[PDB]
């Protein structure tokens, strides 16, 4: 779960035709992504090469591209060791689960 | 190499249908306005005509 | 595009919305005009048939 990691500033706001995919890319291919982000799908926003977070297996990053180009991106990117993390961000959608686990522990106590 | 050139290329490809299809939609709204203007000319006041011809 | 290109797309959609709103307002005003003018034509022909009614009398 990505409650504390990805935030609203890391997502396009009021996008008309643009989806910002959370394209996690390992260190084995991070530079390949940062130098191919635009050509990885048709009709991609130029210079939309941003980096957000990381983890033990890979370095999270996201690019902004066309709505119908999400499928093309997945086609051209699944074979590059890239991966897409389709996640929706909200304030209480993320906090309520931690609240529930903590409440579960407290009332269990 | 690409930079603002490919930016504006993407923008123009987007403008080919963001505002142009909107122009077709709204110009056809105007066409509907004129046609249904002619139809309101001859359906409601037409009943009014029928009623006052009935008075006569 | 990260700053200005997306803004251009957004403001172009705003211009499309402006065109749609303008066309809707034009249609509404067109039909109000239709009501008024057709009422006036019916009124004129009503005057004509009133005068012909007096003539018949």
């Amino acid at each position: 779960s990505l409650a504390e990691i990805v935030k609203k500033d890391d997502f396009v706001l009021d996008s008309e035709y643009l989806v910002t995919l959370l394209v996690v890319v390992p260190k084995l291919n991070h530079n390949d992504w940062i130098k191919q982000y635009e050509t990885l799908a048709e009709m991609v926003v130029p210079r939309s090469s941003n980096v957000l977070s990381e983890d033990q297996d890979s370095y999270l990053c996201n690019v902004t591209l066309f709505r119908k180009a999400v499928d093309d991106f997945r086609h051209k990117a699944r074979e590059n060791k890239f991966i897409v993390r389709d996640f929706q961000y909200n304030e209480e959608e993320m906090k309520a689960d931690k609240e529930e686990m903590t409440r579960l522990s407290t009332d269990k106590k | 190499a690409l930079s603002d050139a490919d930016v504006q290329k993407q923008i123009k490809h987007m403008m080919a249908f963001i505002e142009q299809e909107a122009n077709e939609k709204a110009e056809e709204i105007d066409a509907k306005a004129e046609e249904e203007f002619n139809i309101e000319k001859g359906r409601l006041v037409q009943t009014q005509r029928l009623k006052i011809m009935e008075y006569y | 595009s990260q700053t200005q290109g997306i803004q251009q797309l957004l403001q172009a959609e705003k211009r499309a919305a402006e065109k749609v709103a303008d066309a809707r307002k034009r249609k509404a005003r067109r039909l109000k005009q239709a009501k008024e003018e057709a009422q006036m034509e019916v009124e004129q022909y009503r005057r004509e048939r009133e005068q012909e009614f007096q003539s018949k009398q």
